[PDB]
RNA sequence: UAAAUCGAGAG
DNA sequence: ATACGCTCTCTGCTTATCGGTAG
DNA sequence: CTACCGATAAGCAGATCTCTCGATTGCGTAT
């Protein structure tokens, strides 16, 4: 599924102690297994729940999630695991994680449900509340983008721009721009965490495929909550890995290189007059 | 008791007494 | 009480929608009558809906 | 709802303005391990919305509007066959409204009906 | 919901030529028009209120909670 | 309110002024200590927020004052700041008169001869000696410098006295919107100049530049902080130096109190709690959430305790001090943020919890939401559904509000025969009572009583009080609302004043819905798809007047915004007067009478004779038959009053010549004689039409008369239409076969159109194929380019338009198989009833060209208008031209863009109500006070004359209509002659002197106009400039005057010419606008309402947002800017074809104008403005709020804003006076 | 961004829209539109691509938009000629309609 | 008994 | 178990650093 | 020669109809 993809990509977090330069037990922490099963309700053995209880419970029509951890010590020394649940998480009807999945008509009415009862729709506390569908920029995409709001980012700005809303196999996206200043200098710009940062491209080229890697590391090292224990160089691969491109994750070094290059070509053309800006406004360029 | 309709709004002595 | 459209789309079926009926079939008619319906308004018959027509809950 | 804290028998109301009649009741208990006193009750009440002047009626082609009056059948046009329309629409909603998707359906309805 | 017991129009009573129609379409093969009009319903009026009643009070009948499922 | 509360006392004005600490101190009944609300328990704990002596507090007696929860006002606390801390409302001001200063000498930078020159300067703007002031500064070593200071205080001195003995202005002041402009702008030079001086005059030793980073600190640099006490300390020996300079920039009337003022003014020594009634906790059954304004008070005791026991720490003694020293410190800092917090919520440091500086900046605040408009008591609100056999000028209360709401009438002798029964009926029992406040003001109730009881309490209404002080009074009954009563309608929006009318009251039995008749639909812009509208009912006789008289629906026939009619039938009666009033109508004897008894019942009033009379028969043999013009003619016959002859009109109507017949002139109407002899009834009769046979009566009988017309007319119309129908059906939208082929040859001409227009515009030969790749290159190159395009858009679109026309042209009214009057959809579209001929030929021949802004439909970047067309599709048909129509359907594509244009429709639509109110409402706020004096001048409440005569003429618009209809005015000389009866109206106008002087004008100027404007020496002015219109006969308008001349010189015809001019002139002498007519409002809705349909943003760069008035400004003055602007602001008008009188362009623009620049309707026009309340109500009321409380402002409640907000009666129309009574005793 | 616009020829319902506000923003979907919700086996598309004449990026050396440029999912795959580029966008939707998944959306922008 | 924020609607 | 610390507009005005002119 | 007054160039603040419903209203930690 997807739910272990992101937890895959979501990695560990190493904090080390101050014990004795050795900082001392590395403590690598994630998670590697999240998963969900039908809404269950003990009242010894579980019996079921179905979403006329809920209904009419006024309540919600939750299941049990379960993270089982990876608390590991010193690089794989001891690796504890731990089966923890995450509280009552609402399971949307007529989904593979609902009671009703694969009823059939008779039986749907057989539970009090209804002959055609369609799903879609999650129950918290006995309303029923969908999430509503959201259009948003075509995925992995290098659009030509011409916004004036590009050239109140400062001085040099130009209102041109080259956008990509790259997603990652885990369906979880990251923002790239290259924006065109008046010099002739190219900016890269994304959101780490929640706030601009600004690169020269020619920089992330070179470093895509040490030298600027530990000078790209050492920039960003802090915001990245990189540990100690990790290098410059390794948390700037890492900057490298989890910002450009995040369409072509690890394993595609020279891929994101030819793709920044055809990106910064693209806006040549842009700025020269020989293609036109991308309308995000319009369906040909939305997802 | 004692509004604008039983008392009057100002009273003021218009002199001295005398 | 809710009846069939007898003018729908061949679409109304495939969906279903007679398990949910939405109106009532009534006989219309355009005419100047009453004085009591000129911009938007309309005129209901009095023993149709003494009868039933258009109740619900 | 007899009180402890006051010993005396208090009342719940009813903070409507129609008024009801009490459909159902579900008394919803809790899933506790102790014999918790039954403390959330469930009541759906059902009111008559019989058509009055003024509830908004409208056809499949946006001719909304209001009732001003339920006409006594006597008073309405009848026909040869002695049919007196439930709806009378003004004409003069089309001219502007252009909604001849109205005319064809009324049509086709006598139609079909026949 | 029910089949109601008058057409709403003209007043005639239609509460009882709801089975009946049913059977005329069924047991003998009938257009909806026959059978209809083998029911005295010439009026379209009339003919409206049993040609395009869908008795969904059948659909209402299955969640009974006085039996058990 | 109770009329039996009289009320001696009124707010004259209000001043704003800085409270102090010692004031404070005095009146509070106690200082709060501790940061804890209420103890556990429920008790509320002492000397806290809450306490029993700052207001009694949920069932605990105030220690104050005595008295319960809501016998307690509440009383007022303090919190003691142990340090004083910076004000935020005057930290600009304490941070200008921070700088500008040497710290050593103790004065300001500047040499003390500029500082006393802007204090002589700004002291005589404190007395309105504007151009004194401008020659005191024509005056021009050390010992000299005394002596200058001294000619220039003797000069000051001297002129004032002279203007205060010259009798030019009082002892305190003269302050108008002139002098404050000139006072604002001398100060801002003043702060402007006054930190230019980086170098001290008076000593010349540097000082050290102030750098503010922020709100609550200021900082030193040669980066050093500086304590808030040393700013104190600094500003305070600085106005103390300089007490005679700030007396004068601090102050604009002469401060009679001669308080000096101080620096303390500018920081807060003491907190201020409200009591403890308006802190009460937000409860929601059983939560319980404190106030925002409680929780920031408990930070600031918080933080006072903290920083006073830092103080104590280091009052009760190196290390230990200096980590002491920057705890202090930071307790201060903290307390100083704490503080601008609990007055603004913007300025802090840290979503933040609203300040009471935000309880008042914007809408929602205290003054857009609880002032302005407030919600109001005894009103109902429901869903409009149509009734006729209402009146036109009343309205259908149901039941439900017919018992809910009440009205107090106090009981006399005479009323206890009714109000007896009111009250033996019960509260329930219409009509009848809820309420009986007695003379003790004690409000027995009905609700809860027997039948018994309450006859038995009716039995003792009218007895005498055995109390000596009340016999004044009198009990009072709450009747429910009966058939006689008043109630203003209004419908939101209200886009124009005709929008809020008066009705009177039918208590209809039945349902629960406001009924209302047709005529009212364009008066309220109203449908009945759900409309909702809400009923106030007054419950005062002063009340009950105005909308019985002033706002009375009989009042309101005519728009202000051009004087036209915007009452009449509207759909349905349209037609049955197109069909009743035909040739083909003829009546029998019993149709014919029934129909006129059906309309003009006369058992309340309906005629005018009390027995029908009825008419000849038009037809002797065989039989006795009539016709509907004889219908007409006894409705008319009847429903005018006797001694009076019929009216004559001769009119046209929208039903050409040629759709009745060969020779026919039906399309003529003419009433001759109060007899209708030809032309048929249409829209342009009675309608939203002007000069039919509606507004005539109007004119002629009044409009009472006119009123009653349209109900007898819609009852009569109604009779017929239920007897007889009307109906549009599936066949009148047909066309023959030869109209269809006509349809199909013609459109087979648009194949090739597409292609023509575009080899057009690229500019190649016509007769290049479609797939020409230099025609396609050629289409790419202008795909992009946006203007290219537009004349490829422009140029196509026009010749679509043009066989659109040809198509309809041949089509209609020829080929269609029913034809008029048959043919009920161009009968209803002809006549006005409803529709166009756009509809029906978009009906029966083609929708047409589809208009996306001005151009064609939108194209892809591949150059395709859509996925079925190629690129560049080479033919009208991939354009937007729709050839299908609404009868035959339409292809796909033509229906996607019809949804596209109905779609931008619809988002127009939605845009252009919000978008243009905003507007309005700049203009309504501006204008509120300027209304007509008794001058006949309008000016401002305060007084600022912005024109001299209204228009030029003072003519009312609502009286305007039929004033040059000089042959109307012939053609009824005698009705006129009798509705103005001259015999009443000799004995108290002079005439001979107006017409004289008129006269000698007029033979001056036929003299003269030889030669241009500038060269014409004037000589003699108008009539109206020397002579009162409402005072002297034949005081009248130039152009007026020269038409009627014009009229009696082209047309010589028992009328004489003399005793005709008579006539005319006294009727301009009853049509000038009255004094005290809201000018200004009704020039801001008309200018308005109709901007509702270049265009509204052309407005705003005339009217908001600064050919070009500007260059116009610049060049030829201010003049020219005003007939700029009106020309500009009626051009835009004019290319909507919406009639705009220039009665509303030219008070605007004189408003505009009146300080001699082009001061536009935004903040910036509205600063110069005399009363402060007005500019706290508009917004941005924190800047404007400093402004006039630094001023010590005293505005003296004059505009229509400040007059609400201090609950005083208003300055335009029912209050422009007073009413005295006289009493016989001496 | 409120405009109804022809690239929704049968994705967005062009009559279905409210009215007001969200006039032109609260959209709905053509009935018969259907997102997707899985991803396409792409895997093999180089394989054919390759065969057809897209010569990989590694080994190129080309630059611009005055040639063709064949990508996947977001990643460049090869550079290739414009008249090339017409016969393998189409060449591939009829071996798509006639491996190679139903999902697969062929977008050429021509020059 | 409140008041805010988000959402849904009526004209 | 709970009480206490907390990255989509338009009109102005105000501040600012570079110009001279005139004793 | 310096001081004082303009002058855009940049930065900054406040703004862009009534009415009915519904739901929800805080983590976090050191005891
Ligand atoms: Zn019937
Ligand atoms: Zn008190
Ligand atoms: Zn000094």
């Amino acid at each position: 599924g997807l739910l272990n993809l992101g937890v895959k990509d979501i990695g560990e977090k190493v904090i080390f102690d101050g014990k004795p330069g050795y900082l001392g037990n590395k403590l690598s922490v994630s998670v590697e297994q999240v998963s969900i099963a039908k809404p269950m309700s003990n009242d010894a053995v579980e019996r079921k729940v179905y979403p006329s209880e809920s209904r009419q419970r006024l309540t919600s029509y939750r299941g049990k999630l379960l993270l089982k951890l990876k608390w590991s010590v010193n690089n794989g020394e001891e690796n504890l695991f731990e089966v923890r649940d995450c509280g009552g998480l609402p399971v949307m009807l007529q989904s593979n994680r609902c009671h009703l999945n694969k009823m059939s008509p008779y039986e749907l009415v057989q539970h009090k449900e209804e002959s055609d009862e369609i799903g879609g729709y999650f129950i918290v506390n006995g309303i029923e509340k969908l999430i509503r569908m959201l259009i948003v920029q075509r995925r992995n995409h290098p659009m030509a983008i011409i916004r004036p709001s590009f050239a109140n980012r400062g001085a040099s700005y130009s209102h041109y721009g080259i956008q990509i809303r790259s997603v990652r196999p885990d369906q979880t996206s990251q923002t790239n721009v290259l924006h065109y200043l008046n010099d002739g200098q190219v900016t890269f710009r994304f959101s780490w965490r929640k706030n601009e940062y600004l690169v020269p491209v020619v920089m992330i080229l070179k470093a895509l495929c040490t030298q600027v890697l530990q000078y790209l590391g050492d920039k960003f090292r802090v915001v990245f909550q990189a540990s100690p224990d990790q290098s410059d160089l390794e948390v700037g691969q890492e900057v490298l890995d989890r910002i450009v491109l995040v369409h072509l994750g690890k394993d595609g070094s020279q891929d994101k290189f030819r793709m920044l290059l055809f990106m910064i070509r693209k806006l040549y053309s842009l700025v020269a007059g020989e293609c036109s800006p991308d309308n995000p406004d319009a369906t040909q360029h939305q997802e | 008791t004692a509004t604008t309709l039983n008392t009057p709004v100002v009273i003021h002595a218009t002199q001295l007494p005398q | 009480t809710g009846q069939t459209p007898i003018v729908k789309a061949n679409l109304y079926d495939d969906y279903g929608m007679d398990n949910f009926p939405n109106g009532f079939n009534a006989v219309v008619a355009v005419i100047s009558y009453t004085g009591y319906d000129m911009d938007d308004a309309m005129i209901i018959n009095k023993s149709a809906d003494e009868r039933g027509f258009g109740y619900g809950t | 709802y007899f009180d402890d804290t006051l010993n005396k028998t208090k009342i719940k109301t009813y903070h409507s303005s129609e008024p009801a009649y009490i459909e159902e009741v579900n008394l919803i208990g809790d899933e506790s391990n102790k014999f918790q006193e039954l403390q959330t009750v469930s009541i759906k009440y059902r009111i008559r919305r019989t058509p009055q002047i003024g509830d908004k009626f409208s056809s499949r082609h946006g001719q909304k509007g209001v009732c001003s009056r339920k006409w006594p059948t006597i008073d309405m046009p009848f026909s040869e066959t002695g049919i007196q329309p439930d709806i009378i629409i003004n004409p003069h909603a089309f001219p502007s409204r252009m909604t001849i998707g109205m005319f064809v359906e009324s049509l086709a309805g006598k139609a079909g009906a026949l | 919901m029910i089949v109601p017991v008058r057409c709403f129009s003209c007043g005639k009573v239609v509460g009882d030529k709801w089975e009946s129609y049913l059977n005329l379409l069924q047991e003998d093969e009938l257009d909806e028009g026959t059978a209809l009009s083998r029911l005295g319903l010439k009026r379209y009026c009339c003919r409206r209120m049993i040609l395009t009643h869908v008795d969904l009070i059948e659909k209402f009948l299955r969640y009974n909670p006085l039996e058990k499922r | 309110m109770d009329i039996s509360k009289p009320v001696g006392s009124e707010i004259t004005s209000v001043d704003f002024g800085i409270l102090t600490a010692k004031e404070i101190r005095n009146l509070s009944a106690k200082q709060i200590t501790n940061p804890t609300v209420l103890d556990n328990l429920g008790h509320p704990v002492s000397g806290g927020l809450y306490d029993l002596a700052l207001g009694a507090f949920l069932r605990n007696l105030c220690s104050t004052c005595g008295l319960d929860e809501k016998f307690c006002p509440g009383h007022q606390g303090h919190i003691e700041l142990p340090v004083p801390c910076y004000n935020p409302l005057f930290f600009n001001q304490l941070y200008i008169y921070l700088r500008a200063s040497c710290l050593f000498c103790h004065h300001f930078r500047l040499k003390s001869v500029e500082v006393h020159r802007y204090a002589c300067k700004l002291r005589l703007l404190q007395y309105g000696l504007i151009d004194e002031s401008y020659k005191l500064d024509e005056i021009t070593s050390s010992t000299l410098l005394n002596e200058l200071k001294s000619k220039r205080s003797e000069y000051v001195d001297m002129a004032i006295a002279k203007a205060l003995s010259d009798g030019r202005t009082t002892e305190r002041g003269s302050f108008t919107a002139t002098v404050n402009d000139e006072r604002k702008k001398l100060v801002h030079e003043f702060h402007k100049k006054l930190l230019s001086r980086g170098k001290c005059d008076n000593c010349g030793m540097f000082s050290p530049k102030f750098r503010k980073d922020g709100f609550t600190k200021i900082f030193e640099t040669a980066s050093t902080y500086i304590l808030s006490t040393e700013v104190k300390n600094i500003l305070d020996t600085v106005f103390r130096k300089e007490q005679c300079v700030l007396q004068y920039v601090f102050h604009s009337r002469p401060n009679l109190s001669r308080k000096l003022v101080k620096a303390d003014s500018f920081f807060m020594d003491v907190l201020v709690v409200p009591p403890t009634r308006f802190r009460l906790p937000s409860k929601l059954g059983e939560e319980v959430h404190e106030n925002s304004q409680n929780q920031l008070l408990s930070k600031v005791l918080t933080t006072s305790l903290l920083i006073r026991d830092l103080n104590d720490d280091l009052s009760k003694l190196l290390e230990d001090r200096r980590v002491i020293f920057s705890r202090l410190m930071n307790a201060f800092v903290t307390i100083q943020n704490d503080v601008n917090a609990f007055i603004d919520s913007t300025k802090a440091q840290g979503v933040p919890i609203p300040g009471v500086k935000q309880a008042l900046e914007k809408k929602e605040g205290l003054f857009r939401k609880h002032m302005m408009g407030k919600r109001v008591n005894y009103a109902a609100r429901s869903v409009i559904s149509p009734d006729p056999n209402i009146e036109t000028n009343e309205i259908g209360v149901p039941p439900v509000f017919a018992v809910k709401l009440t009205y107090p009438e106090p009981v006399t002798a005479y009323n206890i025969a009714e109000l007896r029964q009111a009250v033996i009926n019960g509260p329930d029992k219409w009509p009848g009572a809820t309420q009986i406040q007695n003379e003790d003001g004690s409000l027995v109730s009905l609700i809860g009583m027997s039948v018994e009881q309450r006859k038995a309490l009716a039995n003792q209404l009218l007895t005498p009080s055995s109390n000596v002080s009340t016999h004044t009074l009198n009990k009072k009954v709450y009747r429910h609302i009966k058939n006689r009563d008043v109630v203003l309608m209004n419908r939101q929006p209200t886009l124009h004043k005709a929008s809020m009318m008066g009705h009177k009251v039918r208590v209809l039995p039945n349902e629960k819905t406001l009924r209302l008749h047709y005529a009212n639909t364009g008066a309220y812009n109203a449908d009945f798809d759900g409309d909702e509208m809400n009923m106030h009912f007054p419950q005062n006789e002063n009340a009950r007047a105005e909308a019985l008289n002033l706002a009375n629906t009989d009042s309101q026939y005519l728009t202000p915004t051009s004087g036209s009619p915007v009452r009449g039938l509207i759909q349905d009666h349209i037609s049955a007067g197109v069909w009743l009033t035909s040739k083909d109508s003829f009546f029998t004897r019993e149709q014919y009478q029934q129909y006129i008894y059906g309309c003009i019942r006369p058992e309340d009033g309906h005629t005018t004779r009390s027995k029908i009379v009825t008419l000849p028969p038009t037809i002797f043999k065989p039989y006795p038959l009539w016709t509907g013009k004889q219908i007409i003619t006894t409705v008319l016959l009847n429903v005018t009053p006797p001694d009076m002859p019929g009216i004559n009109l001769i009119s046209k109507n929208k039903i050409k010549n040629e759709y009745w017949g060969k020779g026919s002139l039906e399309n003529e109407v003419l009433f001759k004689d109060g007899a209708l002899l030809c032309g048929i009834l249409d829209k342009s009769q009675y309608g939203a039409s002007k000069y039919g046979i509606v507004h005539s009566l109007h004119e002629v009988y009044g409009p009472e008369v006119a009123a009653k017309v349209l109900s007898v007319l819609g009852r009569l119309f109604t009779n017929y239409i239920t007897a007889t129908a009307f109906t549009c059906g599936m066949d009148d939208l047909r066309l023959t076969a030869e109209g269809n082929k006509w349809r199909t040859d013609i459109l087979k001409t648009s194949v090739d159109t597409g292609r023509e227009a575009a080899a057009e515009v690229t500019n190649l030969d016509k007769d290049t194929p479609a797939d020409d790749p230099e025609l396609l290159k050629r289409l790419q190159e202008i795909l992009r380019d946006n203007n290219k395009s537009g004349i490829l858009d422009a140029v196509t679109s026009s010749k679509v338009n043009a066989i659109t026309s040809q198509v309809v042209s041949k089509c209609v009214p020829d080929g269609t198989m029913k034809k008029f009057p048959c043919n009920s959809m161009q009968a209803m579209a002809l006549s006005g009833a409803k529709g166009s001929n756009v509809n029906v030929s978009q009906i029966m021949c083609l929708l047409g060209q589809q208009a996306l802004e001005g151009r064609r439909v939108p194209v892809m970047v591949s150059g395709k208008t859509l996925p079925s067309f190629k690129p560049y599709e080479t033919d009208a048909m991939a354009g937007g031209y729709v050839k299908g129509r609404f009868y035959s359907g339409i292809k796909p594509q033509e229906y996607y863009f019809h949804c596209m244009a109905g779609r931008e429709g619809l988002i127009d639509t939605a845009v252009k109500t919000s978008r243009s109110g905003y507007l309005q409402r700049c203009l309504t706020k501006q204008l509120e006070g300027v209304h007509v004096s008794y001058d006949n001048s309008i000016r401002d409440a305060d007084g600022t004359l912005v024109q001299f005569m209204y228009g030029g003429d003072a003519i009312d618009i609502t009286k305007e209509s039929h004033m040059t209809q000089f042959e109307f005015c012939l053609d009824n000389y005698y009705a006129l002659l009798k509705k103005y009866n001259p015999s009443a109206l000799i004995e108290h106008l002079d005439v001979e002197s107006a017409l004289k002087y008129s006269k000698k004008t007029l033979k001056y100027r036929k003299k003269h106009s030889k030669e241009p404007h500038y060269k014409q020496s004037v000589k003699y002015d108008p009539v109206l400039a020397k002579y009162n219109p409402a005072k002297y006969l034949g005081s009248v308008s130039e152009n007026f005057q020269d038409k009627l001349e014009s009229f009696l010189d082209k047309n010589s015809k028992g009328v004489n010419e003399k005793k005709f001019r008579a006539l005319m002139q006294l009727k301009y002498m009853r049509s000038l606008i009255n004094p005290g007519e809201a000018v200004g409002i009704i020039a801001s809705q008309s200018v308005g309402e109709p901007s509702t349909q270049l265009g509204i943003p052309r407005l705003r760069e005339i009217v908001m947002t600064a050919n070009d008035v500007a260059a116009v400004l610049k060049t030829y003055g201010v003049e020219a800017a005003r007939n700029t602007i009106v020309n500009e602001i009626n051009n835009v008008f004019s290319r909507y074809a919406i009639s705009v009188s220039f009665r509303h362009l030219d008070l605007i623009a004189d408003m505009m104008t009146r300080q001699g620049t082009y001061l536009a309707f935004n903040r910036q026009g509205m600063e110069t403005s005399t009363s402060s309340f007005m500019k706290m109500s508009y917004e941005t009321t924190c800047q404007f709020l400093t402004k006039a409380v630094l001023d010590n402002e005293r505005e003296q409640l004059d505009s229509p804003s400040a007059r609400i907000v201090v609950g005083k009666l208003n300055n335009v129309g029912t209050g422009s006076f007073d009413v005295l009574a006289k009493v016989p005793n001496a | 961004v409120r405009k109804l616009l022809p690239e929704s020829w049968g994705f967005l319902c062009p009559v279905h829209t409210p009215d007001g506000s969200p006039c032109g923003l609260l959209n709905h979907f053509a009935h018969k539109c259907r997102i997707s919700t899985q991803q396409s086996d792409v895997s093999r598309i180089p394989s054919i691509l390759y065969s057809l004449g897209v010569a990989p990026a590694s080994h190129t050396f080309a630059a611009g938009p005055s040639l063709c440029c064949v990508q996947i999912d977001g990643k460049i795959i090869g550079w290739v000629s414009h008249e090339q580029g017409k016969i393998i966008a189409d060449t591939l939707r009829y071996w798509k309609v006639e491996g190679l998944p139903i999902d697969l959306e062929i977008g050429y922008v021509p020059p």
